[PDB]
């Protein structure tokens, strides 16, 4: 399945419109992994948002100790 | 203030045999009698390349979520419009990264950047909104909300002035804030020997690899410089020195532009990785160390990306 | 080892088959050619080994700050020592190299309460000396930064700096002072 | 890794039949080398015969100097070194600087299939210093159950694995799949998670323009 990316051409992986972290490294972005070899679109991270306001603060209530 | 420190460098790779030879199987066949001097250089460059994407990574990868700014932007009198992203141009690029863009063959091919430049301005974002909205709290544990007027009066009490000082002069230090970060715009585009820094190492780099491609002109020694003709008008047993000639020549250049690029990676390692140490010791945190982060004592930090 | 069985362009990568199958003359223009490759692929490893063994330099040397700043001390800078607030960190070997098992405190189980910049009581703006105020809807609270724990506003964890007027956020709330039960 | 003139894996080996009445005795170049598993329950096949100068080397013996009527056993047939006189059979033959060269493993397990699928490594058995050329070949046999399956050598690169014994147990042809090309530059019969770099693609030149300009006035 021919595709052509900005870091040459890729024969032999689907383009995914999905988008997961990175497995293989192929370059400018796309990256590849066993779904067959799917080639997706690297996704950065989780997107939060943390609420904000004038008058709102968040105070831990318990703790985790972690070696 | 500001600080402008180089992460990576252009990740390059030259097949030896194309450059030492060159679609002849006469000198193909002189090169391989040397021994894996070929298959060595091939390596070094490999490695500065991988290495190129783990200085970008660390650097800037040092949140797990992206955050987002609140949708409406009452920071309490402080105005981020020049650091936080605009959505109107690459919509990654806050009025301060575009203007640091704009301001900044054979066998030899460059290979792309993994992070492209829109996704190292992701992950600025979220460290941006992420501090304005969540303060030290973000890259320690979970994140927490704390309003930004009282997030500083925590970062003025850490300087040892008290609390009454932000909550009784807030204008005024907004003020000067919001003012100071305007120059800085000033600053990095009227009179920018700032960018210098960065831009060294595209203009070594670049030298270097313009002394490689010249050196296949020089003789070192043979009839002439161009395999083609040593080949064409000499019988084959005599065409032989000649080409040795070359191939010692031509080798030489080579392990030279190998050697000099593994000592300059190493140097943009470790700007890489007092780059990395910055970022979290002083945009993820507030600084007791002198002199680290700015001269003065510090408050906070914000990072904005560059061209490398 | 494996470069020692590459000709360099002479007649046989051994020494003993040159000297031995051509004259004395002849062999030492074959033996050159050995020499100066043999001595090409010595200079690039001892070169290869002086850039890797700075890498190792660098590892070694941050090593020692981490067990100094580490093991024998808290360390303040951010994630210097672990992903958290340092508490300890224990230095353990391991072939050629070192482990270090950093245990840091990560906080959890965040709950979401109204603040104020200060409280007005009095005609006086009292700031908490350390600490956050916070409200559970109906009652105003001062409670450490790092965890819960709700206490009453008084005398004793407060400080008064000026009028209502200054700060942008005050909210009106009683501050107790412990002698006037007593008095 | 080793470069030599080796069949390459998954190959296609010309299979002559002798079954009806089927006489194959025929015209087989040996272009570089020749394998020949020859498989025979009634030892039919016995002798192959090479030639540009004869490199005979039949049943009885092999001389450095058309079939053999064998019946039930005349032996009087011809268009020096000399040698002591004498399931699967899979003889390489190799004619390099002047030495004929012939590798063989006959197995002992039965083939049930027309060729099984295993890796047997071919012990040499005899090298010969002819000194001669060797231009085309062909079979010497007693038609039976005759089989004999000829596929020529080819210049490849194979890396061969040794167990502790020094005995071939497994390769990997490198110039197959895209997977066997990677294991060669690895050196290793496993490889690992990750995008490895294999070789370098030339688009080759077609044709040679050569362009000189009109030209004016010849020679008086």
């Amino acid at each position: 399945n021919v595709f052509q990316t900005r870091a040459g051409c890729l024969i032999g992986a689907e383009h995914v419109n999905n988008s997961y972290e990175c497995d293989i490294p192929i370059g400018a972005g796309i990256c590849a992994s066993y779904q067959s070899i799917i080639a997706y679109t690297m996704s950065l991270g989780a997107e939060n948002s943390v609420a904000y306001s004038n008058n709102s603060i968040a105070i831990p209530t318990n703790f985790t100790i972690s070696v | 203030t500001t600080e402008i420190l180089p992460v990576s460098m252009t990740k390059t790779s030259v097949d030896c045999t194309m450059y030492i030879c060159g679609d002849s199987t006469e000198c193909s066949n002189l090169l391989l009698q040397y021994g894996s001097f070929c298959t060595q250089l091939n390596r070094a460059l490999t490695g500065i390349a991988v290495e190129q994407d783990k200085n970008t990574q660390e650097v800037f990868a040092q949140v797990k979520q992206i955050y987002k700014t609140p949708p409406i932007k009452d920071f309490g009198g402080f105005n981020f419009s020049q650091i936080l992203p605009d959505p109107s141009k690459p919509s990654k690029r806050s009025f301060i990264e575009d203007l640091l863009f704009n301001k900044v063959f054979n066998g030899l091919t460059v290979l792309p950047p993994l992070l492209t430049d829109e996704m190292i301005a992701q992950y600025t974002s979220a460290l941006l909104a992420g501090t304005i909205t969540s303060g030290w709290t973000f890259g320690a544990g979970a994140a927490l909300q704390i309003p930004f007027a009282m997030q500083m009066a925590y970062r003025f009490n850490g300087i040892g002035v008290t609390q009454n000082v932000l909550y009784e002069n807030q204008k005024l230090i907004a003020n000067q804030f919001n003012s100071a970060i305007g120059k800085i715009q000033d600053s990095l585009s009227s009179t920018a020997s700032a960018l210098g820094k960065l831009q060294d190492v595209v203009n070594q780099n670049a030298q270097a690899l313009n002394t490689l491609v010249k050196q296949l002109s020089s003789n070192f020694g043979a009839i002439s410089s161009v395999l083609n003709d040593i080949l064409s008008r000499l019988d084959p047993p005599e065409a032989e020195v000649q080409i040795d000639r070359l191939i010692t020549g031509r080798l030489q250049s080579l392990q030279t532009y190998v050697t000099q690029q593994l000592i300059r990676a190493a140097e943009i390692r470790a700007s890489a990785n007092l780059a990395a140490t910055k970022m979290s010791e002083c945009v993820l945190g507030q600084s007791k160390r002198v002199d680290f982060c700015g001269k003065g004592y510090h408050l906070m930090s914000f990072p904005q990306s560059a061209p490398h | 080892v494996k470069q020692l069985s590459s000709n360099f362009g002479a007649i046989s990568s051994v020494l003993n088959d040159i000297l031995s199958r051509l004259d004395p003359p002849e062999a030492e223009v074959q033996i050159d050619r050995l020499i100066t490759g043999r001595l090409q692929s010595l200079q690039t490893y001892v070169t290869q080994q002086l850039i890797r063994a700075a890498e190792i330099r660098a590892s070694a040397n941050l090593a020692a700050t981490k067990m100094s700043e580490c093991v024998l001390g808290q360390s303040k800078r951010v994630d210097f020592c672990g992903k958290g607030y340092h508490l300890m960190s224990f230095p353990q070997s391991a072939p050629h190299g070192v482990v270090f098992l950093h245990v840091t405190y990560v906080p959890a189980q965040e709950k979401n309460f109204t603040t104020a910049p200060a409280i007005c009581h009095d005609g006086k703006a009292h700031f908490p000396r350390e600490g956050v105020f916070v409200s559970n809807g109906t009652h105003w609270f001062v409670t450490q930064r790092n965890f819960y724990e709700p206490q009453i506003i008084t005398t004793d964890n407060t400080f008064v700096s000026g009028n209502c007027d200054v700060v942008i956020g005050i909210v009106n709330n009683t501050v107790y002072d412990p002698l006037q039960p007593e008095l | 890794s080793t470069q030599d003139l080796f069949l390459p894996f998954f190959s296609n080996v010309t299979w002559f039949h002798a079954i009806t009445k089927r006489f194959d005795n025929p015209v087989l170049p040996f272009n570089d080398g020749v394998y020949f598993a020859s498989t025979e329950k009634s030892n039919i096949i016995r002798g192959w015969i090479f030639g540009t100068l004869l490199i005979v080397n039949n049943a009885t013996n092999v001389v450095i100097k058309p079939f053999l009527g064998v019946y039930y056993w005349m032996e009087s047939e011809f268009r020096e070194y000399v040698s002591q006189p004498f399931n699967l059979r899979e003889f390489v033959f190799k004619n390099i600087d002047g030495y004929f060269k012939i590798y063989s493993k006959h197995t002992p397990i039965n083939l049930v299939r027309d060729l099984p699928q295993g890796f047997s490594a071919l012990e040499p058995l005899v090298d010969l210093p002819i000194g001669i050329n060797i231009t085309r070949f062909q079979t010497l046999l007693a038609a039976g159950a005759a089989a004999y399956y000829v596929g020529y050598l080819q210049p490849r690169t194979f890396l061969l694995k040794y167990n502790e014994n020094g005995t071939i147990t497994d390769a990997v042809d490198c110039a197959l799949d895209p997977l066997s090309e990677t294991k060669c530059t690895l050196k290793s019969f496993t490889v690992e998670k990750g995008i490895y770099q294999t070789s370098n693609f030339r688009v080759q030149p077609t044709e040679s323009i050569v362009r000189f300009p009109n030209i004016t006035n010849l020679c008086p």
